[PDB]
């Protein structure tokens, strides 16, 4: 079972740096490329940086660029992000994300990084924001891009608090040990999710995400959250 | 050196297509010399099966029939006889008495890119698997009950998806070029 777990999170003041680590066990870490993703609080997942199975190459989101510097270290399967000159914007739990290339497929649990003291992308829109159903029920989610991304679209899990978890590569591929209630479809900018017969577990936050258009984004969000009121 | 068989026409061809559109060119009357090819640190598979493994450094006139294609990594043992995954099943499938060579190497350098070349598709849904030398290049939403249906929809899905090529990722998510060769021996007699 692959396995990543994060440290070196805190709070700095601007202009401040941190180092973020990531310790991979469970698979042969120098076969596969890394990610950083990060998403501030209450909002949505974006993509920060990926280095090559070797570490020879290295790409950066143009917001970080030039200030973030991500590296790995093959012998101690460990990925690093170094974060210097922080600003208000950088304020974000971080995760370090094993790549399938550029779907996601494992994932860190996340550090958060507070920087307060101070002080043509793709466009994933996802509809409903939220959707309030029972057990046993569909949930159908929507995610309409703004260009065509083909079917190169993959949705997650995401629970309150913790590591997203994909669901579906290319639009309708589920993900290893994904039950089959779960269905993506689509092909070009129009996409669902459904959620057939409804799980107590079922209930959380589904992020869509393409990779075929640069950089890599990822929706806002749906909330699936459990009906408050019955429904007479 | 009667008439060898051109196969740099085939091998450096400057474009390959997608495995679900897989294509053949037939090389005609020459002597397969394809041990020239083995020779080559150029290429990383090299299975030859029945009598093409048994005439592997011999010299003979036939016509020859090349499969060009590409494949991630991961998805190039497929290309194999009695293999089963989504390019066996639904792309590409050799016969299990098959008595050609199946020719493979890496093409990072160019079929993949900084920001991924999607250029490259396989089909991952059909209904039923491909027969040996099938070919499918149809684009039809694609339902388990076989009704029809406009994707996006529950159950509906479109079955052409693409390979995501990019410089980053490991050998197993790499780009493949892959041509297998299938002889056909030329008859001297008349009609
Ligand atoms: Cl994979
Ligand atoms: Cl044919
Ligand atoms: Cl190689
Ligand atoms: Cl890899």
């Amino acid at each position: 079972e692959v396995q990543l777990v994060q440290s070196g999170g805190g709070v700095v003041q601007p202009g401040k740096s941190l180092r973020l680590s990531c310790a991979a066990s469970g698979f042969a870490f120098s076969s596969y490329a890394m990610h950083w993703v990060r998403q501030a609080p209450g909002k949505g997942l974006e993509w920060v940086a990926v280095i090559s199975y070797d570490g020879s190459n290295k790409y950066y989101a143009d917001s970080v660029k030039g200030r973030f510097t991500i590296s790995r270290d093959n012998s101690k399967n460990t990925l690093y992000l170094q974060m210097n000159s922080l600003r208000a914007e950088d304020t974000a739990v971080y995760y370090c994300a094993r790549d399938r290339s550029y779907y996601l497929d494992y994932w860190g649990q996340g550090t958060l990084v507070t920087v307060s003291s101070g002080g043509s992308e793709t466009t994933l829109t996802q509809s409903p924001a939220t959707l309030s159903l029972s057990p046993g029920e569909r949930a159908t989610l929507s995610c309409r891009a703004s260009q065509s991304v083909r079917s190169n679209l993959a949705w997650y899990q995401q629970k309150p608090g913790q590591a997203p978890r994909p669901l579906i590569y290319d639009a309708s591929t589920r993900a290893t040990g994904i039950p089959d209630r779960f269905s993506g479809s689509g092909s070009g900018t129009d996409f669902t999710l459904t959620i057939s017969r409804l799980e107590p577990e079922d209930f959380a936050v589904y992020y869509c995400q393409q990779r075929s258009n640069w950089p890599p984004t990822f929706g806002q969000g749906t909330k699936v959250e459990v009906k408050s009121g019955l429904v007479p | 050196i009667t008439n060898l068989c051109p196969f740099g026409e085939v091998f450096n061809a400057t474009k390959f297509p997608s495995v679900y559109a897989w294509e053949r060119k037939k090389i005609s009357n020459c002597v397969a010399d394809y041990s020239v090819l083995y020779n080559s640190t150029f290429f990383s598979t090299f299975k030859c099966y029945g009598v093409s493994a048994t005439k592997l450094n011999d010299l003979c006139f036939s016509n020859v029939y090349a499969d060009s294609f590409v494949v991630k990594g991961d998805d190039v043992r497929q290309i194999a006889p009695g293999q089963t995954g989504v390019i066996a099943d639904y792309n590409y499938k050799l016969p299990d008495d098959f008595m050609g060579c199946v020719l493979a190497w890496n093409t990072r350098n160019i079929d993949a890119t900084s920001t991924g070349n999607y250029n490259y598709k396989y089909r991952y849904l059909r209904h039923g698997k491909l027969r040996p030398f099938e070919r499918d290049i149809s684009n039809v939403p694609f339902s388990p009950d076989g009704k029809p249906c406009t994707p996006p929809a529950l159950n509906c899905y479109w079955p052409l998806n693409d390979y995501g090529f990019y410089t980053t990722t490991g050998i197993g998510y790499q780009p493949y070029r892959v041509v297998v060769l299938s002889f056909e021996l030329l008859n001297a007699p008349a009609t």
